[PDB]
């Protein structure tokens, strides 16, 4: 029995879709003033210039992310499962009666 | 019911897998350069909190494939009440950790090292393991420790959680770049050194240099870890010889080892502290130009008021 996609795929897809869920908010570039304030005369940081400060502001704080998680491995858990259940088939090629 | 024995009681040869090797280590330290790179792709995506890699180790000996799994987790203390997620009670026997230490950033190693010192044990207390379980594993750690050959002390493993602990440090290719940007003494990398031996025997860690620009060491990492993990073997020995590169494996390190160290470098004693021997990174950007208030009208009236009186 063999799973053309590892286990660990159905959780690492997610995972990826997920970041993109996080990515299509996040990924927007920070309004500035340096248009003109061009003082500061700097390669603009990839924190800032981006906009990566998004998930320090939760207004429910990180419980959002760990309900996130929580959710995630239970379907992977439980999906795991299953599978290890189809797995438990395997004897039927290799049993002494 | 009954079949669940007999089912299982028929079991064939195998590899032991579920095995959780967890990554920490402070932000934009070019961690998942590191841990893709190791995977085989250049690199994967960033991002925020806790990520997964799954890590497909081949026995070419055995001809069998299994697949570890690398959760990278973000630097944020923010992001730390999801290490739950990572860790737990079932897959702790099988936990191993590596520390992202990017020398590109000397001046922030080893506080971050508390930080992992704070942060890891916390997690660990909190989760109420019973005490049978962390003494026993604790032990067969220190005795896997001590049997290594190609020990004992008053610090050696004097605080760790019996577990396989690794820790390594990129961006190599840059302590030149810092040598002669800085001006970084040698004798300072001798320090370092020095410092990052203590740490790694009082926790029994094991750290090679490795840098992705370099490619250096990769193949030793994968090397070691596989044979950490697993049980695999393992032939390369101490590389301890050039400062470069070194690797030092969990066992081979000891205190005259790190008093032998000591002795190259002469300029200040290794008992300073830390934050006192390297110099500190000046910040570069400039404090926003101050608020130009204006004054309201009330206390400016009122001062109006007070000069048409003087008058």
């Amino acid at each position: 029995i063999y799973l053309n996609p590892p286990i660990e795929e159905c959780r690492y897809k997610l995972y990826q879709e997920m970041f993109a869920w996080k990515m299509v908010v996040l990924s927007l570039p920070r309004i500035q003033s340096q248009r003109y304030q061009v003082g500061v005369h700097y390669e603009l940081t990839e924190e800032e210039k981006f906009y990566r400060n998004a998930l320090t502001r939760m207004p429910d704080g990180p419980v959002a992310l760990e309900e996130s998680y929580s959710a995630v491995m239970g379907i992977v858990s439980e999906v795991e499962q299953y599978v290890k259940v189809w797995l438990q088939y395997q004897c039927l090629w290799d049993m002494q009666a | 019911s009954s079949i669940l024995s007999e089912v299982s009681t028929r079991a064939r040869s195998k590899l032991p897998s579920g095995k959780n090797i967890l990554v920490f280590g402070e932000d934009g330290s070019g961690k998942t350069t590191l841990m893709t790179k190791l995977q085989g792709a250049e690199h994967g995506k960033k991002g925020r909190g806790l990520e997964y890699l799954y890590l497909s180790v081949h026995d070419e000996d055995r001809d069998d494939h299994t697949r570890c799994n690398v959760w990278i987790l973000d630097g944020d203390l923010y992001h730390k009440g999801l290490l739950k997620f990572a860790v737990s009670a079932e897959s702790l026997p099988e936990t191993l950790v590596i520390f992202v230490a990017d020398m590109s950033r000397p001046w922030t190693v080893m506080e971050s090292l508390q930080k992992w010192a704070s942060v890891l044990r916390e997690h660990i207390d909190k989760m109420k393991i019973p005490p049978e379980k962390m003494r026993e594993l604790e032990r067969k750690f220190v005795k896997d420790f001590q049997d290594y050959m190609e020990p004992l002390g008053d610090n050696v493993l004097t605080h760790n959680l019996g577990i396989p602990v690794l820790v390594v440090c990129t961006k190599c290719d840059a302590v030149s770049v810092l040598e002669k940007e800085h001006d970084y003494r040698d004798e300072h990398l001798d320090f370092i050194q020095s410092h990052l031996r203590r740490f790694c025997l009082q926790y029994g860690a094991a750290l090679i240099y490795t840098s992705v620009k370099e490619e250096k060491n990769l193949d030793l990492l994968y090397k070691y870890i596989v044979h950490k993990t697993y049980g695999f073997h393992f032939t390369t020995p101490a590389l301890v010889v050039e400062k470069d590169a070194v690797f030092i494996p969990a066992g081979w390190d000891n205190e005259k080892k790190i008093a032998i160290l000591h002795e190259n470098f002469t300029t200040v004693k290794p008992e300073d502290a830390y934050e006192d021997f390297i110099v500190k990174p000046p910040v570069r950007k400039l404090v926003h130009d101050k608020e130009l208030a204006a004054e309201d009208e009330q206390v400016f009236l009122m001062k109006q008021q007070s000069l048409l009186a003087k008058q």
